[PDB]
């Protein structure tokens, strides 16, 4: 399913999004 | 940038587009040789384009210059972003001018509520992607400590600080990152993450620069 709950991302091109789900 | 406007070309000297064949992050020069930016923003074979406003146009006064070496803090964490921040050498030194011109490393920490400009050609759009050929410009604040840490509870570290708008509509995005956050001419922040971009509640979340004077100092000086 989706990313997560508040997806932490970069934000860079591309993001990277690690996600804040802990 | 999300709600910020066109900077106006070359009226923010010391913006680096980080370029490997496209923009993919921003950085801001401190001196003829060097320039900071965010350490998630390393990569190989970066070319950085100095006195840029259009980004897909030659236009007079750009310096494409390619990265020597990148020296990305030996602490940085790729899952929390903690010491998010690089030093980029360059291959030759940039032409300093009134086009092109370093920006100064701060004394001390900035204050919440202390306006700042951040700049960039990342997305000018928070639910999409758009990308601007020009540079654009935001004037935001830097929030308290505990507006930045309720926002983003465990997350946030010593070293990052939280500036922009609690209501969203205006913030920095993708292609934003290693980009500079300027406060009373030092150089206080580095693009780094947030969730999203212009969300409320959401402010973007910056490196704090004043915590890495020393850092930055000694590593240019011993290279
Ligand atoms: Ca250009």
């Amino acid at each position: 399913e989706p990313c997560c709950d508040s997806c932490r991302c970069t934000k860079s091109i591309p993001p990277q999004c690690h996600c804040a789900n802990i | 940038i999300v709600g910020g406007y066109t900077c106006g070309a070359n009226t923010v000297p010391y913006q680096v587009s980080l370029n490997s064949g496209y923009h993919f992050c921003g950085g801001s020069l401190i001196n003829s040789q060097w320039v900071v930016s965010a350490a998630h923003c390393y990569k190989s074979g970066i070319q950085v384009r100095l006195g840029e406003d259009n980004i897909n146009v030659v236009e007079g006064n750009e310096q494409f210059i390619s990265a020597s070496k990148s020296i990305v803090h030996p602490s940085y964490n790729s899952n929390t972003l903690n010491n998010d921040i690089m030093l980029i050498k360059l291959k030759s030194a940039a032409s300093l001018n009134s086009r092109v011109a370093s920006i100064s490393l701060p004394t001390s920490c900035a204050s919440a509520g202390t306006q700042c400009l951040i700049s960039g050609w990342g997305n000018t759009k928070s639910s999409g992607t758009s990308y601007p050929d020009v540079l654009k410009c935001l004037k935001a604040p830097i929030l308290s400590d505990s507006s930045c840490k309720s926002a983003y509870p465990g997350q946030i570290t010593s070293n990052m600080f939280c500036a922009g708008y609690l209501e969203g509509g205006k913030d920095s995005c993708q292609g934003d990152s290693g980009g500079p956050v300027v406060c009373s001419g030092k150089l206080q922040g580095i693009v780094s993450w947030g969730s999203g971009c212009a969300q409320k509640n959401k402010p973007g979340v910056y490196t704090k620069v004043c915590n890495y004077v020393s850092w930055i100092k000694q590593t240019i000086a011993s290279n």
